[PDB]
RNA sequence: CACUAUAUUGCCGUUGCAUUUUAUGGC
C-alpha cells in the first residue's frame, strides 16, 4: 500500500484495495498472537499508513474494515503507545472516529483498559489543544467512555472538561466541553468542581442572548438547558435553592425547541424543591418570565405555575400559602400590563383562573381568612 | 460538514436520555398547555427496546468473538499438540 | 353572532400564461 501511495490508474488502484479486503477478510494473526510488540507496531504502521493513504469511497471504507478487523485489544495497544506518534492531525482525527467506534461496541468485563486509557486520552487532549477538533473528538470519546464506565482518571477528565468549558469563549469547543461534563455528571455526580452550573448559566446563556445569528444557538442552548436539567437532576439538594436561573433559561432560551424545553420544564418539576417553589417562581412571575410578552415563556409560565399548584402543593403549601395567593393576584392583575395579543391574555387568564381554583381547593379554612 | 454531524451526533447523545421528538398566540398558549396532557409518554417502553436492541447487538458481538476465540483456541491446542 | 385573525381531479394524459389558466380520454 505504501508502494501505491509512493507510486500516486486511481480506479485499478480503487480495485486493488478492493481486491486485498476481499482476500484479508484474522483468526490467523489472533493465532500468532495467543514478537508480540513487533506485531502490534507492525499492524499500526499498516493502519497508519493504511489511514494516510485512505485520509470508490466505499472500496476504501472496505479496506479500513479489513485493517480494523485484522488489525478492542489490538486497536487499543496500537494506538495507546502511538497516540503520540500518529503524525499528521487529520490520519490522528480519522483514527480517533475509528477508535472510539471499534471500542464501545463491547464492553462490561475489561474496565481496566479503558482505567489506564483515559489518563492518556486526557493527556492528548490537553496536549493537542490548539486542534479544536481533536479536542472535540476526544471530549465525545472521554464521554463516551464515562457513559460506558478509575477515581483519577475521572477526576483528570473533569478537570480536563472544566478548563475546557470554562475559558471555552468558543462555540463549538464550549458545546464539545459541555457534553463531556453533562456525562460526567451522569457518570459520578461528585460535589467538586462546585463552579460548574454558576460558569455555565452567566457563560453560555448570556453568549447565546448575544450572539443571535452568528453562532449555532439551535446547537449551544439545547445542550445548556440538558446540561442545567441533569445537573439538578443528579445533585438534587445541592441546587434546591438555586434554580431560578436555571429556569430563566429554559423558559427564555427561545433557541430550544418546543418539545425539548416543555420536557426540561417537566423534568425540573419532578426535581427537587417540592415546597420552595412557591417562594421561587415568584420573582419569575414578577420581574423576568412576564415582561417578555413573545409568546415563548408566556406558553411555559402559566404551566411552570400549574405544576407546583397540581402536582406538589401540600401543607407546605397551606404554610407558604401567603406568597401564593400573593402571585396569584399578581398574575390576575398583570392582564392588562400584557398588552398584546388580548384573546391570548383572555386565554391565559383563563388558565390563570383556572389554577387560582386549584390553588383554592387546595388552601384549607382557617389558611385563607386573611387571604379573604 | 464534519463539525454539524458531530455537533448533531453529541446533541443526540445527551437527549438521548430525554427520548424527544427530533400568530395565533392563544392556539400556541393551548397546544402548549395540551402538550402537557401529550407529554406522559411512553418513554420508558422506547428506552427499554434501545436498552434490549443494544443488548442484543452486545451479546451478538460477544458470543461471534468468544466462538471466535474457541476456534482460536482449537486451532492453537492443534498446532501444539502438533 | 362579535372578535382573535392566523399568509376541475385518487391517480394518469393538458390549453395556456406576461405562476395560474383551462377540457378533454385510461384505471
Amino acid at each position: 500500500k505504501k508502494k501505491s501511495l509512493e507510486s500516486r490508474d486511481y480506479y485499478d488502484v480503487r480495485r486493488n484495495l478492493r481486491l486485498k479486503v476481499y482476500s484479508v477478510l484474522d483468526k490467523k494473526l489472533i493465532r500468532n498472537i495467543r514478537v508480540e510488540l513487533t506485531f502490534s507496531c507492525i499492524t499500526s504502521q499498516e493502519n497508519e499508513e493504511a489511514s494516510d493513504s485512505e485520509t470508490h469511497t466505499t472500496e476504501i471504507k472496505e479496506i479500513l474494515f479489513k485493517v480494523l478487523g485484522n488489525v478492542v485489544d489490538e486497536f487499543v495497544n496500537a494506538v495507546l503507545p502511538l497516540l503520540s506518534t500518529s503524525t499528521n492531525e487529520d490520519i490522528r482525527y480519522h483514527l480517533t472516529l475509528v477508535i472510539g467506534s471499534k471500542f464501545e461496541l463491547e464492553g462490561s468485563e475489561a474496565i481496566p483498559i479503558v482505567n489506564n486509557v483515559m489518563k492518556v486520552l486526557l493527556d492528548r487532549m490537553p496536549l493537542e489543544s490548539k486542534s479544536v477538533v481533536i479536542s472535540q473528538v476526544i471530549l465525545n470519546t472521554m464521554t463516551a467512555l464515562v457513559s460506558k464506565y478509575g477515581s483519577i482518571l475521572t477526576q483528570a477528565l473533569t478537570l480536563a472538561t472544566e478548563k475546557v468549558s470554562s475559558d471555552m469563549t468558543e462555540v463549538k469547543i464550549s458545546s464539545l466541553a459541555l457534553i463531556t461534563n453533562c456525562v460526567q455528571v451522569l457518570g459520578v455526580k461528585s460535589i467538586a468542581f462546585y463552579p460548574k452550573i454558576v460558569p455555565p448559566s452567566i457563560k453560555l446563556f448570556d453568549a447565546s442572548l448575544a450572539d443571535s445569528s452568528n453562532p449555532l444557538k439551535e446547537q449551544l442552548q439545547v445542550a445548556i438547558l440538558l446540561l442545567f436539567a441533569g445537573l439538578i437532576k443528579r445533585i438534587p439538594s445541592f441546587l434546591m435553592s438555586n434554580i431560578l436561573d436555571v429556569l430563566h433559561v429554559i423558559y427564555f432560551s427561545r433557541e430550544v425547541d418546543s418539545s425539548i424545553r416543555l420536557s426540561v420544564i417537566s423534568l425540573i418539576i419532578e426535581n427537587i424543591d417540592l415546597k420552595e417553589v412557591l417562594k421561587v417562581l415568584f420573582r419569575i412571575w414578577s420581574t423576568e418570565i412576564a415582561t417578555s410578552n413573545d409568546t415563548v415563556a408566556v406558553s411555559l409560565f402559566l404551566s411552570t405555575l400549574e405544576s407546583t399548584v397540581e402536582n406538589i402543593d401540600k401543607k407546605s403549601a397551606t404554610s407558604q400559602s401567603p406568597i401564593f395567593f400573593k402571585l396569584l393576584l399578581s398574575l390576575f392583575e398583570f392582564r392588562s400590563i400584557s398588552s398584546f395579543d388580548n384573546n391570548t391574555i383572555s386565554r391565559i387568564e383563563a388558565s390563570v383562573h383556572e389554577i387560582s381554583n386549584s390553588y383554592v381547593l387546595k388552601m384549607n379554612d382557617k389558611v385563607f381568612r386573611p387571604l379573604f | 460538514s464534519q463539525t454539524s454531524k458531530y455537533q448533531a451526533t453529541s446533541v443526540v447523545n445527551g437527549l438521548l436520555s430525554n427520548l424527544l421528538p427530533g400568530s395565533k398566540a392563544q392556539l400556541i398558549d393551548r397546544n402548549l398547555k395540551k402538550r402537557v396532557q401529550l407529554q406522559n409518554r411512553d418513554v420508558h417502553k422506547i428506552k427499554k427496546k434501545c436498552k434490549l436492541v443494544k443488548k442484543k447487538k452486545v451479546k451478538k458481538h460477544k458470543l461471534d468473538k468468544e466462538q471466535l476465540e474457541q476456534l482460536a483456541k482449537h486451532q492453537v491446542l492443534k498446532k501444539h499438540q502438533h
